[PDB]
Order: structure tokens, then C-alpha cells, then sequence
């Protein structure tokens, strides 16, 4: 899964089996990270109109 | 793919089903690949 974003800390409450998470234009929006099994929040960069 | 979700519930009611919701999770995916249509519950007998 490829993407590009902040990854920070987060308090979603992931059930078990649940890995990652998808918002409503499906892009993932958190990810839970191999060989550690902590979950990251995957946050995109900044960013706005000039 | 054998999909078995489950969801272990406290309750107190006497005869039937009770009224209600509970989303099931998944336990366990099984890798089996067999043909299934027919299907057996298993129970225990109590001797004495
Ligand atoms: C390797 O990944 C598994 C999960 O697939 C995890 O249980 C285990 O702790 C990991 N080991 C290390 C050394 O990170």
C-alpha cells in the first residue's frame, strides 16, 4: 500500500482484526504497522492554494 | 475460504432469542478449499 502523508500518533480504538481504515473517497487514512503492531494515523501533508 | 465471525454475548433470557443487535467480529479465516453443503451440530451427552 503506497502513499504519501504524516504518520502520527492516534486514539482510534482498532479492534483486533481491524489493520487499517478508509475514509469516504476510500483512501487510506490509517494503517496499522507490521512487526510492531502499533496503529498509525496517516495524516496527508499540508497543503493549499497560492 | 472458511469465514467464521463470532461474538460472545451475557444474557439472561429464558427460552428464545433475545431482541436486539450486536455486530459479530471475525474469529478465525480458514484456508480449507472443500466442496460444503451440508452441515452437523455437535452436542454432548450427560451420563450418570
Ligand atoms: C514480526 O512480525 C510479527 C507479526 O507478523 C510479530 O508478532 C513479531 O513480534 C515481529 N517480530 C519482530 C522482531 O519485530
Amino acid at each position: 500500500l503506497t502513499g504519501t502523508g504524516v504518520l502520527t500518533e492516534s486514539n482510534k480504538k482498532f479492534l483486533p482484526f481491524q489493520q487499517f481504515g478508509r475514509d469516504i473517497a476510500d483512501t487510506t487514512d490509517a494503517v496499522r504497522d507490521p512487526q510492531t503492531l502499533e496503529i498509525l494515523d496517516i495524516t496527508p501533508c499540508s497543503f493549499g492554494g497560492v | 475460504y472458511f469465514k467464521i465471525y463470532s461474538k460472545h454475548t451475557p444474557i439472561n433470557l429464558v427460552r428464545d432469542l433475545p431482541q436486539g443487535f450486536s455486530a459479530l467480529e471475525p474469529l478465525v479465516d480458514l484456508p480449507i478449499g472443500i466442496n460444503i453443503t451440508r452441515f452437523q451440530t455437535l452436542l454432548a451427552l450427560h451420563r450418570s
